[PDB]
Order: C-alpha cells, then structure tokens, then sequence
C-alpha cells in the first residue's frame, strides 16, 4: 500500500500517511540575457512598422530597469 | 488556520540581490565576452555567485546581419524573433519586474530543462525537477535587472528541494459537537492543527496552510517559508490528544454546524442538527445515512458525499484507510465551565481554564 489513512473517531480527524518530500529550501539564481542591436514600398513599410514594435520594446524595458522591485511583505 | 503564527519575509530579496550587483561597471561586459563562443557559460560575479549565464535570442547577429543594409519573406522571420521580446516586455510592464510562475517567453521548455541539467546539483534532484517541471515553474520567480549596454538581463531565480524523499503526512480536522436535542447547549471542539507535516532534520515542518503544498502523486512539494518547525512529539496529538509531552492546539465554540472534509482515501462528516448528511455511489445511489456526530467514509465504493444542500466528490486514489474507533473527546468536557469561544487555544489552555473556574464553584 504506497498511501494509507487513519481516521480518529475521538479527535474528529484524520491522518494521510506514506507521501514524500520535496521541501524548497533555497534558490537557484541565473542570469537570462538576449543580444540585442542598438539602432512607400509595402514591403518596406511592414519591416519599419515592425522595427518601431522593437524600437518601443527597448525604450519601454528602460524605464523599468531603474525602478527596483518586489514580490511584497508581510504575510 | 495557524498560519497567522507564521514569520515572514522576502522571497524576491534572493534574485534581487543578483539584480543589484547586475548594475555594477563592468559587470555588463563580462557575461558580453564569455557568451560569444557558446550559449550557455558559467560565470563568477563581483558579488562571488555561481552564476549560470546563458544567450538565448540573438537579435544583433540577426538586425546587424540580415536588415541593416536595407535601412516578405524575411518580414515573417524578424516577426517570428521579435515576438519573444515583444512578449518578454508587455510581461515585465504589468508584473512591474517581478514574475511568478516564469512563462515559456522567458524561459522556455527546453531551455529550462537544459538549465536543470547544467546545474551543479545531485543526479537524483535533477530528474526530480525535470519529471515535475510545471510545479518547478510555478515555484520560480523572474526579476527584470538592466538593459545598459546591447543585451537585456532579467535574473531566473529556480527553486532547490533540500529535504526530499522524507515522509510527509496531510492532516485533515473537522468539528467535534454534543449532539442533544435542544436548540442550543452544544460545546464543540475543533482540532486547528491541520495541514502538512513533513519529517525534517530531526524536527518536522508544519504547513498550517495545506493549501500552499502541491502534491504529484506522493511527491509533497511545499516551501519551507510557509511552515512551521515543530518537535517530533507533535505527532503525539494524533494517537493520544491528552499526552503531556505536546501541548495540543485546539479551538473551542458553540457552533453546532454540519461540513465535511474531503480527506485523501475518504471524507470525514461533522453531521449536527436537522442535516441530511450522506454517502453516495454513482450507480447505487444512498449507500450511508450519516448520524449526528463526526463520522467518516472510506473512497472505497463511495463516489460522492452530500452534506445538507452541498455535494463533495471524494477523491478515487487507490489505498488503505483504517477506522481507528474512539468516545468523542467533547463528551469528556462538562458543558457548563467549558470555556465556548477559545478562538485558537490548546489542551492545556483549556484544561486550566476549566480548573480555575471549577476552584470558584469548590470555596463558595
Ligand atoms: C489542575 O489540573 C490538573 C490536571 O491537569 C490536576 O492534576 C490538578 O489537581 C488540578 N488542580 C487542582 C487544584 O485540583
């Protein structure tokens, strides 16, 4: 029998038995980088509409790397 | 319920703490270097962390290479690549740097468990992860660090199971009430020491809020954040309630009211008043009429169980559950000088309470 239980007319309660651990008891930390570039036709007009998209992007990723963050506290 | 008694503290502070130094001179140079030649290098901070680096997505061998001397079927292909930074952002913009569980834009499948075999871990840890990699996933942060010179960073911080395959139990408690036929008069006596317990160095960690455990068939994984390191003796509440080497946390009202408790193999039934409380299967239809009192039900035969106007299903994991027979605890309690409305209380804190105010009853 891989799990048993017990149950305890008593206490009103009951016990799950033969389960394993797999407690986190610390962190692994690991840096993700991506190489990025530093920068009538409808064919032309298409690749300037999706470079602003990236152009945007970066910009935006600018703005959020100086402010620090948090998952929160106090729980 | 005794999660109220848990610390607290700060999970992100860990991945941070690389975020911080990630802005640091040359630091933004050095991952440069070691990346050219490979996609995945080891790298030693200013800070002294064994940090595994790795390239994924390369937009300057691609922008630089394949778009810049013109500035369809390439417009489909930068598409293609752009959409992970595109993604990668439009997270990093609502989460405000800090993401939980880490999405497949930021990590993706198979570079996550290349990420786990490339770890200076155990063999054993390693499959453990790579088997559970969903669970590993939603256990793992994502804090977004510099942008600075040519390539975005953003620290992965993965989870690490110190204790495992240690044996872990689910504690499941529900209410003890007399069961008299007047409107009221009726003590009850609820067990709050519920939840997980798993066996650690020596001491066992206590989850109060079971809630927080995933579990994948036996495998508990839980965070030791969310637990409570409790002496072995604690066990004891289970097999003798009154033991004098464990102080036995108990909660004590007057609230007389039928529930029921979906235990692993089976459902514990707390059946109280004029409620109609029952164990059914699929096919036979009313197999067990719960009487008034707390009672139980294997999942053996039973597929769902009815408590008033509320139908459980019971959980159809195959094994052995065994009914440890025993007179109620609350009849043992006198009604008047039980004190009725201990929110959260123990054994003792009761059994003093009781002895005191007898001693006022005993000189008069
Ligand atoms: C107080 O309770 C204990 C049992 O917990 C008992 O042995 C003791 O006699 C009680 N006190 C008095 C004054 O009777």
């Amino acid at each position: 029998q891989n799990i048993t239980e017990e149950f305890y007319q008593s206490t009103c309660s009951a016990v799950s038995k033969g389960y394993l651990s797999a407690l986190r008891t610390g962190w692994y930390t690991s840096v993700i980088t991506i190489e990025l570039s530093n920068i009538t036709d409808a064919k032309v007009k298409l690749i300037k509409q999706e470079l602003d998209k990236y152009k945007n992007a970066v910009t935006e990723l600018q703005l959020l790397m100086q402010s620090t963050p948090a998952c929160n506290s106090r729980a | 319920f005794l999660g109220f008694l848990l610390g607290v503290g700060s999970a992100c502070a860990s991945g941070i703490a690389v975020s911080k130094v990630l802005h640091l001179e040359g630091e933004v140079n050095k991952i440069k270097s070691a990346l050219l030649s490979t996609n995945k290098a080891v790298v030693s901070l200013s800070n002294g962390v064994s940090v595994l680096t790795i390239k994924v997505l390369d937009l300057k061998n691609y922008i630089d290479k394949q778009l810049l001397p013109i500035v369809i079927e390439t417009v489909i292909e930068f598409q293609q690549k752009n959409n992970r930074l595109l993604e990668i952002t439009r997270e990093f913009s609502v989460n405000a740097g800090v993401t939980t569980p880490v999405s497949t834009y930021m990590l993706t499948n198979s570079e996550l468990l290349s990420l786990i075999n490339d770890m200076p871990i155990t063999n054993d840890q390693k499959k453990l992860m790579s088997s559970n990699v969903q669970i590993v996933r939603q256990q793992s942060y994502s804090i977004m660090s510099i942008i600075k010179e040519e390539v975005l960073a953003y620290v992965v911080q993965l989870p690490l199971y110190g204790v495992i395959d240690t044996p872990c139990w689910k504690l499941h408690t529900s209410p003890l009430c007399t069961t008299n036929t007047k409107e009221g008069s009726n003590i009850c006596l609820t067990r709050t020491d519920r939840g997980w317990y798993c066996d650690n160095a020596g001491s066992v960690s206590f989850f109060p809020q079971a809630e927080t455990c995933k579990v994948q068939s036996n495998r508990v994984f839980c965070d030791t954040m969310n637990s409570l390191t409790l002496p072995s003796e604690v066990n004891l509440c289970n097999i003798d309630i009154f033991n004098p080497k464990y102080d036995c946390k108990i909660m004590t009202s007057k609230t007389d009211v039928s529930s029921s408790v979906i235990t692993s193999l089976g459902a514990i039934v707390s059946c109280y008043g004029k409620t109609k409380c029952t164990a059914s299967n699929k096919n036979r239809g009313i197999i067990k009429t719960f009487s008034n009192g707390c009672d139980y039900v294997s999942n053996k035969g039973v597929d769902t169980v009815s408590v008033g106007n509320t139908l459980y299903y019971v959980n159809k994991q195959e094994g052995k559950s065994l009914y440890v027979k025993g007179e109620p605890i609350i009849n043992f309690y006198d009604p008047l000088v039980f004190p009725s409305s201990e929110f959260d209380a123990s054994i003792s804190q009761v059994n003093e309470k009781i002895n005191q105010s007898l001693a006022f009853i005993r000189k008069s």
